[PDB]
C-alpha cells in the first residue's frame, strides 16, 4: 500500500510573492532500497522550470518535489503533472493539478485574543477566524511590529467548509508578555484570491485595549 | 510607409495580421500556441477590426486575448491594453464570478465569459502586420 | 481497504455513563466479519453493526460496541477483527484507554462582530485548548436545552505549542434564538476538567 | 464464633483470607484474576492488616484494590470502602495526574500510584474468612 500528493501553490507565493511553487509529496509507508523518479510535465507540452527527501520518525521516507510554477502560467488554468517512477507499484504514478474554476468569495477576518488565565500572566492565544470564503485556497499570517511572525509560531487548521458556501479556517497565536508590551497591536492576514484589492484581507487585534 | 505585408496564412486587416486558429483548446492553451507564432490572442479595439473577424469567426465560437490578473478583477488584453472597444453579448460579462475570467467570442461575433478550463474549437491570434517603403 | 477504531466519547463516558467505541472499516462480495474481542478474555456486549454506500461507490461499514464505564476508566483492551474476499490478511484494531498526562481545557467563548449584509445571523466561535488526552467533547447550549450535533463543527485536537491539545468549534445563529435567550454556553466534556468532567463558557452576542 | 477458615491456597489474617498471585497483568486485569477466584481486590486497612501482607509481597511490586471513579479524584477501594489507614511511600501519591490512578504496592509494603496499563508480576486478592461454629 502506497499513496502520493500535489499540492497548489500557496495564495500568499502566487498573489504576492509572486513565485508560487507547488510540491510533489510522495509518502512512503515502507521505503524500499530503491529510488523514486519524481517527474514533472505540463499539459501544454510547455518546458517546465527546474524543480527542488526525508527520513520521518516511524521509518518512512517522505520526498518532495517542489516545482516553481509561472505566476501568470498558474492563473490562466494550466495543468501541472507529476510523475513518479516508483520501484514497487505495477506501473507509474500521475498525479495533476491546476487552478479550480468557479465562484468566488473574499474571505471574513476576524481576530480575537483569550481573557487571562490565572497562572499564565506571561502570555496569552490570539485567535483568527477566517470565513466564508472560496476556493478553499488561502494563506494565513500573523504580523508584529510590521514585520511578519514566521510560520512556526501560529497554528491554522485545514479549510472546512461552512454550514453555506463558503469555507473557514482558525489560526492560532501564543503571544508573550515581551512581545505585546512592545507593540500591543497584533495582525491577522489572511492572502486570498477573491479578497480585493491586492488579494489581503486582514484584522487588528490588542491584548486588552 | 505601408502596413498589410502578412506572412503565410496570415490574413490582414489594417495595420495587424490575423490567424484563425482551429482544434480543441483551453484559453490558455490557446494562449501559447499564438505565442509559438510568434503572435498573441487576439485584441480588440476598433467596431472595424470586430465587424471583420465576425465575418471569419467560427460559428461554433472563439478564444479571445482577454482575461484579468485576478489580482484585478477587470479584464485587461494580452498586449497589456485596456478595453476601450466592447462588445459583450447581452447579460455578459456574468463575471464578478462565477467564473468565467476568460473572455470567448461567438459566431455572432459577441463576447461572453466562460471558465478557463472550458475546451473551445477555434481561437484568433493577432500580430503586427509588417509595412514597405514609399517609391 | 483500510481499517480504523475509535475510543468513546468523554460525554458517552463520564456524564451519560454508557460508552460505546466504534470499529470503521473504509467492495464486493460482502461476507464482511467484524469480530470484537476484550484482551482479558471476558465476554464482549452485543455490537450494533451498519452497512452503507458512499458517495463514490465504497462501502463504509461500522460495528458500535457498547462498553463498561469502569471497566473502560480503568484500562481493558478491545480489539476489532476483519476477515473478507477481498481482503489478503486479516485486520486486526485495538482500542484502549490512552494512559498519560492529565491536563484539564481552558474554554473561551466569542460571537462575531457584525458583518455588513448579514443582520440577522451571527457566528459564535469556542476555543478549548492545553487539554490531555486528546478525547474531548464539545457541545453547545441554549436555554436548558443541548443543541443539535449538526449544528456546529468542531475540529480534529491539534497539540498546542506545550504540551497540550486544542480544538475549535464554529456554530451559526440566528437572530430569534439570540433575541429570546441571549446566551449561549460552549461545553466541554473532558477527562481532567474538575468537578464532574466538565468545563463550559458562556457567551453572549453583544453583551 | 471463630473465622480464620479459608479455601485451599489461600492464607488466613485475622478474619480475612489473602491469595498472594503471581503473574504479568494490568491492574484491571488483576482485579478480573479476583472475581474468578471469588474474592476482589486487596483492601487495606489495619497496619497490621499492612504488616502482615509486607512480609508476603513481592519484590517485584503488587497490585492493590485501590483506584478512582476519575469522577472522583479521590481514591476509593474495589470494596466500595475509602480510604481510613494509608501507607504511602514519601512523594506519594504523585497523583492529580500525571494520572496512575491505580495503587500499587512495593517490596517494602509501602503504596505508590503507578498507570493501569503498566504491567506487573504480582496482585493480591481478599476474601472474608469463614468460621468455626
Ligand atoms: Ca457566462
Ligand atoms: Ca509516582
Amino acid at each position: 500500500g502506497v499513496s502520493a500528493y500535489l499540492s497548489r501553490p500557496s495564495p500568499f507565493d502566487l498573489f504576492i510573492r509572486k513565485s508560487p511553487t507547488i510540491t510533489c509529496l510522495v509518502v512512503d509507508l515502507a521505503p524500499s532500497k530503491g529510488t523514486v523518479q519524481l517527474t514533472w510535465s505540463r499539459a501544454s507540452g510547455k518546458p517546465v522550470q527546474h524543480s527542488t527527501e526525508e527520513k520521518q520518525r516511524n521509518g518512512t521516507l517522505t520526498v518532495t518535489s517542489t516545482l516553481p510554477v509561472g505566476t501568470r502560467d498558474w492563473i490562466e488554468g494550466e495543468t501541472y503533472q507529476c510523475r513518479v517512477t516508483h520501484p514497487h507499484l505495477p506501473r507509474a504514478l500521475m498525479r495533476s493539478t491546476t487552478k479550480t474554476s468557479g465562484p468566488r468569495a473574499a474571505p471574513e477576518v476576524y481576530a480575537f485574543a483569550t481573557p487571562e488565565w490565572p497562572g499564565s500572566r506571561d502570555k496569552r492565544t490570539l485567535a483568527c477566524l477566517i470565513q466564508n470564503f472560496m476556493p478553499e485556497d488561502i494563506s494565513v499570517q500573523w504580523l508584529h511590529n510590521e514585520v511578519q511572525l514566521p510560520d512556526a509560531r501560529h497554528s491554522t487548521t485545514q479549510p472546512r467548509k461552512t454550514k453555506g458556501s463558503g469555507f473557514f479556517v482558525f489560526s492560532r497565536l501564543e503571544v508573550t508578555r515581551a512581545e505585546w508590551e512592545q507593540k500591543d497591536e497584533f495582525i491577522c492576514r489572511a492572502v486570498h484570491e477573491a479578497a480585493s484589492p491586492s488579494q489581503t484581507v486582514q484584522r487588528a487585534v490588542s491584548v486588552n485595549p | 510607409f505601408v502596413c498589410n505585408t502578412c506572412p503565410e496564412k496570415w490574413i490582414n486587416f489594417q495595420r495587424k495580421c490575423y490567424y484563425f486558429g482551429k482544434g480543441t483548446k483551453q484559453w490558455v492553451h490557446a494562449r501559447y500556441a499564438c505565442d509559438d507564432m510568434e503572435g498573441q490572442l487576439v485584441s480588440i479595439h476598433s467596431p472595424e477590426e470586430q465587424d471583420f473577424l465576425t465575418k471569419h469567426a467560427s460559428h461554433t465560437g472563439s478564444w479571445i486575448g482577454l482575461r484579468n490578473l485576478d489580482l484585478k478583477g477587470e479584464f485587461i488584453w494580452v498586449d497589456g491594453s485596456h478595453v476601450d472597444y466592447s462588445n459583450w453579448a447581452p447579460g455578459e460579462p456574468t463575471s464578478r464570478s462565477q467564473g468565467e475570467d476568460c473572455v470567448m467570442m461567438r459566431g455572432s461575433g459577441r463576447w461572453n465569459d466562460a471558465f478557463c478550463d472550458r475546451k473551445l474549437g477555434a481561437w484568433v491570434c493577432d500580430r503586427l502586420a509588417t509595412c514597405t517603403p514609399p517609391a
